[PDB]
């Protein structure tokens, strides 16, 4: 099934959505 | 069948034939207004929001 | 410059190569007329008028399935003499295609190998697509691989062979023709990718939600694998692999050259856009036993060597972070003489979808070619069938009356009985 | 053993013979005089009085004796394209 | 490219062959005149299997019609399709055997095979790659069982490395259409088992059951019984002339269905059969066809498969259809009916799929089956043969035509040995 | 960065959850296709709370939809916003429960939760910081009660330290719509008290009275009732996604509103409701909203505030307003209702203020109450249970499947214990 793939860790989201380490990813820009 | 139609046309004048035909009610077109198709119209109060 | 010569033998080879060579046309943007509207030179040789012709070979002993290609959409793409047809098939018999009917047509096939090698300024090796359960795909193949080894010495001989399924089946005498063809796949072969049909019947059911598939739904999943393997030769990437390169990282002993094939992700068009397909998720679907394209559980066996082939927008950091998660899993076991069992090949091009196809448009993909010890389990159930019918001497007169001795039945059982014996010797922890 | 009658008399396996092509293409007569002694409640309530025009059916191949391809929609009347001609276009 | 030569002997073989050559003239769009009137171009790419070309686009069958009595040769000629048969393909005499095996095999049927073998060797060399031979006749008759088995011995010496295939009409247990039918059944079967590779036994009571029970017909004449038989002959060779997913010719069936040289007696069946009422209400799907093939009520041989064990089974499909439901359904019938298959061989069922269903039909299938329950057919004749032989009845019709009594002794000795062979492997 | 997983169980819970997803998608500016169409940049700052990013810049909800029937699932899928959901999370059976708690919890619902917890684990273990769970259901049925509380029990079992928000439509005195409703109401509180952190009660009679008197709607359909429930639902979690002066998350509310571990049934409300006949005449001020909170007609449960005492009051305002008027007004109401609030807890009222109002209105307010007056509903449910249990009516449908008689008496004992705790802590100096 589509859930047969792993539930995984982390999700990318996008650049306007602020998540954990959004500040650290912003710091390199 | 045409002679029976003659007989029933003559026999339609009876009170019993007006009040009670077989498997039906009487004629409702005197009761309802002229020119209204009965099975197409809707009876009741419509609920509008 | 680097280029591969593909060989298709039997009815399976023609119908796998029917749904394989429609993707080589679509990946390089080559019309069915044979014209475009250096990566294409691995299979398509230029002509002065602008025409591209495939460097493949199509072999069968019956003209019933190749005549459909000759009167189909791709009647102009293939060379007229590049498709060799016999007059009578081998009819589920190993004896027919190896001794009697397979001899009169091998002179025409071997002539085209000597001709196609002449235009090749540099040849990497051969690829074979055939079936164990047939008369041509296992009988004509058995003396062709004997014949190719003498003329070309150290060339690579890869193989994509259709293994018989564990439960479902087509022919009655497939355990005989599976036994006698393994004698030639041991010393005259180099690395043999087997797939079966039940394990891909499972895939189209629970993943693509196709309740009633056919071979043309199975053949495009097999056709997806070979384009992922060859993808390093054709298109630019961060780290390319070669046909000689990934035999070294996958075959530790000359008798141990039997991997498993796995492809992920496999989801339809509707289901794909609600999910996110990360690099960690596509490399974790491959290690599940439900995505094996051979009906074997790797929990019973032990991994020996593995190779990862990547396509699309993959970053090398997340591959390292996802593989390191796998190595902390207690379920996945590796044999102690292989502390480093991973080979990583990265390619830039995302995969291409065909019109009318079942798979979806994806940005990244992965195809793992895993060598494992859980194939001796699959070879156990076939010898449980073979000696169950050989004890009563069933069907033997079909073989002896056509040209072999009856002694080839006893030795070819004794040949691969020691082959299973060698698998538990390798699996002993050092 | 059994007294075989015509098709009309509802005796034995009349239904399959009424399904046969001949008993379909036979016409149905109009209602006639002295027909009011033969009207039933089901005929008066759950039937239709429109006259029915009979139909003529063209000849098609027959493969087994019970086969009637005449009463079929215009589909699968021609030879199907194979797997190659269907998938590879 | 792979040509089938048809042989017809006797009155029964001539009457079936008129219907068999009718349905494949109907399948390829061949009119009774001889020309072609069809729609698709896949009906002519492999038509040389059954028809020879001529001038003016005329196709004529590669069939020979043989009978010692010209009574039925005026009826197969005056039929609907009686013009497409070649005038030189009729070999005949006067004195028909009259339900005697001696007259057809030693005296009257001896000088007629010289003209027949002249015709066959003329047709055999006209093929590019001859695929085999095909015959249909009756074992209970005089000409078909008398002479048609003499050709079977005669042809197999000229062309040994070919395929022999018969559709023989075995005697029924109850109808008893001939007084001396166990004599001509016993003597032919003794000669069949060493000169045949594929034997499809057809019986008249088994076809009479199907029309009454499955088809719901009240007048099943011989024009109906021959049509179900002619459907089976068409469905056997369906992958030899049409493309498909997984093809199977006459050699590929015989190599999977015959494990031992004396186990070559098959038990036919056909699949999509429904009444006149159940056409618009029944969905032609793969489960419905598989449920109907394996049932005993839709069988053309008068033997119950539930009283024996299936050695090997062949299933030959047709039409655009899905291969997964093919493999799941005949694995389920193998799994559920574990007691009706022998356990010393796995995968008793063979698969074959074409892409061309017959016109007007959606999906079709043909059931070819080896089973040890056909020994019930032979023990009935063997118990009938010794009841007449112990009183030496009717023997002067046989020993008065050059036959010794030893051919009566050996024919019971061989058929007793074959039913001793099916019993061992059960 | 704090994530809430939503679950929809039962027909009523499914429809209310679908209306909730529509309401918050309109709040965040997500069209039903799955893209973003908004004017303010504050909508996308906290979208990881309710939504997952997909491939191609689309958004999917973090909810699962479970029901034993395929009818309401097809209705939601064919509804307005049914396209945004994901098809793998549509887990459903074939055989209906028939409003049988034993069918929901023991036989038919036993085989589906093994697949339900799989997708719950998939959507939960990939989260960065799982804040808690939010389930929508109704008490009076067999599907919305049985397998609902089963999911609550198993999720509380496997995640020990989280927060659960169960929004439940409760039985009502005059608007009874099920015959076995006292039985299936009493059979679920035994699991709701033990393994749930905040249970929010909704009463259909109160919704009807609000739609008739305050709103003066002539045709108050179930769409309107579910919109009221969803608008009250989103207000308590505005503060996890929107900026404000005085932020207050779900555990903030839990600590401020749960003094004893078995008193966590809350009565909620929406505060700016008005009819458009008098919208022109009514003035929007903070004192007017403050008086609007404490109206008994506003109360969305069939309980009288006059017939009890108030333990804790919470109020979440949305919009631009000063704080001295808020503090002064919500001290003045406690002063003027001196005899009604408990004396052993001073400062009964918590106020929070957010900077973003709902779309279409200048300011709004969500009022949540924990009061001792809620014992009337439990008392009448227990009385109906005893009146049915004296003659054991409708009990063979439970006893013939695997449910014992003694669990009914155990649940009745727990109901009696709960109302005893309410009365004891109401009458204490
Ligand atoms: N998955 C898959 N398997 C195929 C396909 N075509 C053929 N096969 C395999 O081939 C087997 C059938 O035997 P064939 O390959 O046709 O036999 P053959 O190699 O042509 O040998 P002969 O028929 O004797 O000439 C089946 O069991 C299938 O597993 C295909 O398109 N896809
Ligand atoms: N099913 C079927 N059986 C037939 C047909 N014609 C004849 N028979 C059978 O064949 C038997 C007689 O064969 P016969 O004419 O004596 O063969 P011959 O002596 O070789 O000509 C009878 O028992 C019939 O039942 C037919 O068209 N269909
Ligand atoms: N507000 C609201 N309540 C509903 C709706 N549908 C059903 N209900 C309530 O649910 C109660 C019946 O619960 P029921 O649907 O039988 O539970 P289930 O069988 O588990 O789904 C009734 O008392 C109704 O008041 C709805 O669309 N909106
Ligand atoms: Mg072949």
């Amino acid at each position: 099934k589509g859930s047969l793939t792993l539930r995984s860790h982390h999700k990318k989201y996008s650049k306007p959505v602020l998540v954990y380490s959004w500040h650290r990813d912003r710091e390199a820009f | 069948t045409f002679q029976q139609k003659i007989k029933d046309k003559k026999e339609s004048i009876y009170l019993s034939n007006r009040r009670a035909p077989l498997g039906k009610s009487h004629d409702q077109a005197p009761g309802l207004p002229k020119g209204m198709d009965t099975t197409n119209t809707t009876f009741g109060t419509a609920v509008i929001k | 410059m680097r280029e591969c010569i593909s060989i298709h033998v039997g009815q399976a080879g023609v119908q796998i190569g029917n749904a394989c060579w429609e993707l080589y046309c679509l990946e390089h943007g080559i019309q069915p007329d044979g014209q475009m509207p250096d990566s294409f030179n691995t299979f398509f040789s230029e002509t002065g008028a602008g025409k591209h012709v495939p460097r493949a070979v199509f072999v069968d002993l019956e003209p019933t399935v190749i005549d459909e290609v000759r009167t189909g959409t791709y009647r102009q793409l293939f060379h007229p003499e590049q498709l060799i047809t016999g007059k009578e098939d081998a009819a589920n018999n190993y004896a027919r295609g190896h001794y009697t009917i397979g001899k009169e047509i091998i002179d025409l096939v071997l002539d085209r190998i000597r001709k196609l090698a002449d235009q090749c300024t540099g040849l990497q090796g051969f690829l074979v697509f055939h079936s164990f359960g047939g008369g041509t795909g296992s009988g004509f193949t058995s003396l062709l691989m004997e014949r190719l080894s003498v003329d070309y010495g150290k060339k690579s001989k890869l193989e994509f062979s259709i293994y018989p399924a564990p439960q479902v089946s087509t022919a009655v005498v497939e355990p005989y023709n599976s036994i006698l063809t393994t004698h030639t796949t041991l010393e005259h072969s180099d690395c043999a990718f087997m797939v079966d049909n039940e394990a891909i019947y499972d895939i189209c059911r629970r993943n693509l939600d196709i309740e009633r598939p056919t071979y043309t739904n199975l053949n495009r999943l097999i056709g997806q694998i070979v384009s992922s393997i060859t993808a390093s030769l054709r298109f630019d990437g961060a780290l390319n692999v070669d046909l000689t390169e990934f035999q070294t990282n996958l075959v530790p002993y000359p008798r141990i050259h039997f991997p498993l094939a796995t492809y992920a992700p496999v989801i339809s068009a509707e289901k794909a856009y609600h999910e996110q397909l990360s690099v960690a998720e596509i490399t974790n679907a491959c290690f599940e036993p439900a995505n094996q394209m051979v009906k074997c559980d790797p929990r019973h066996g032990k991994y020996m060597a593995c190779c990862l082939l990547y396509r699309g927008d993959v970053v090398p950091k997340d591959v390292n972070a996802a593989i390191a998660t796998i190595k902390t899993k207690r379920t996945i076991q590796f044999v102690d003489w292989c502390p480093t069992g991973f080979k990583v090949g990265i390619n830039y091009q995302p995969p291409t979808v065909v019109p009318g196809g079942d798979l979806a448009k994806v940005q990244r993909a992965v195809c793992m070619l895993s060598n494992t010890t859980a194939i001796a389990e699959a070879w156990a159930r076939l010898d449980h069938k073979f000696d169950l019918m050989y004890a009563k001497r069933a069907f033997v007169h079909w073989y002896v009356g056509e040209g072999m001795e009856e002694g080839e039945f006893s030795e070819a059982r004794e040949d691969m009985a020691a082959l299973e014996k060698d698998y538990e010797e390798v699996g002993v922890d050092s | 053993n059994e007294n075989t009658y015509s098709n009309r008399t509802l005796m034995g396996n009349w239904n399959q013979e009424r399904y046969d092509l001949r008993n379909i293409v036979q016409p149905k007569p109009l209602p006639s005089q002295f027909g009011h002694y033969f009207e039933t409640t089901y005929d008066t309530s759950y039937n239709n009085k429109m006259p029915l025009s009979t139909h003529r059916f063209k000849r098609e191949p027959h493969w087994f004796p019970g086969h009637q391809p005449e009463l079929d929609p215009p589909r699968y009347k021609c030879t199907e394209k194979s797997t190659y001609m269907n998938s590879y276009s | 490219m792979r040509e089938i030569v048809h042989l017809q002997a006797g009155q029964c073989g001539n009457q079936i062959g008129a219907k068999f050559w009718e349905v494949i003239s109907d399948e390829h769009g061949i009119d009774p005149t001889g020309t072609y009137h069809g729609d698709s171009d896949l009906q002519l790419e492999r038509i040389n299997v059954y028809y020879n070309e001529a001038t003016g686009g005329k196709y004529v069958p590669r069939a020979v019609l043989v009978d010692l009595e010209p009574g039925t040769m005026d009826s197969v000629r005056s039929g609907p399709f009686g013009q497409i048969f070649r005038p030189d393909n009729f070999v005949f005499g006067q004195s028909g055997a009259g339900n005697n095996w001696a007259k057809g095999h030693y005296t009257e049927g001896a000088e007629l095979v010289d003209s027949v073998l002249d015709v066959v060797r003329k047709e055999a060399e006209s093929c590019d790659c001859l695929q085999g031979f095909q015959l249909t006749h009756s074992l209970g008759g005089g000409t078909g069982s008398g002479m048609g088995t003499l050709l079977i011995s005669k042809i197999r010496e000229e062309y040994p490395d070919r395929i022999m295939n018969t559709f023989s009409v075995v005697p029924s247990p109850k109808v008893s259409d001939t007084v001396v039918e166990p004599y001509n059944a016993t003597l032919s079967v003794h000669q069949l088992v060493e000169n045949t590779d594929e034997t499809y036994c057809i019986d008249n009571e088994a076809l009479y059951d199907i029309c009454f029970r499955t088809l719901k017909l009240t007048t099943p004449t011989y024009g109906d019984l021959n049509h179900l038989v002619s459907a089976t002959m068409s469905g056997v060779t369906t992958c030899l002339r049409f493309p498909g997913q997984l093809n199977a010719d006459l050699r590929k069936l015989a190599v999977n269905m015959v494990p031992f040289p004396r186990l070559h007696f098959f038990m036919p069946g056909f699949a999509p059969l429904t009444s006149r009422g159940s056409q618009q209400y029944r969905a032609l799907t793969v489960p419905e066809l598989t449920q109907q093939m394996f049932d005993a009520k839709n069988m053309m041989a008068a033997c119950d498969p539930r009283h024996g064990r299936y050695l090997t089974v062949a299933a030959v499909f047709r039409g655009r259809m899905s291969m997964k439901e093919v493999d799941e359904q005949m694995l389920n019938v193998q799994n559920k009916n574990s007691s009706y298959f022998v356990e010393w061989i796995p995968n008793n069922v063979k698969t074959a799929v074409c892409d061309i269903p017959p016109r007007g039909l959606k999906m079709s299938a043909t059931f070819i089956g080896n089973s040890t329950a056909i020994q019930e057919l032979f023990k009935r004749i063997s118990e009938q043969f010794t009841a007449m032989f112990r009183r030496k009845a009717f023997l002067h019709w046989y020993t008065g035509e050059g036959m010794d009594e030893m051919e009566f002794t050996e024919a019971e000795s061989n058929m007793n040995d074959l039913v001793s062979e099916y019993q061992q492997y059960q």
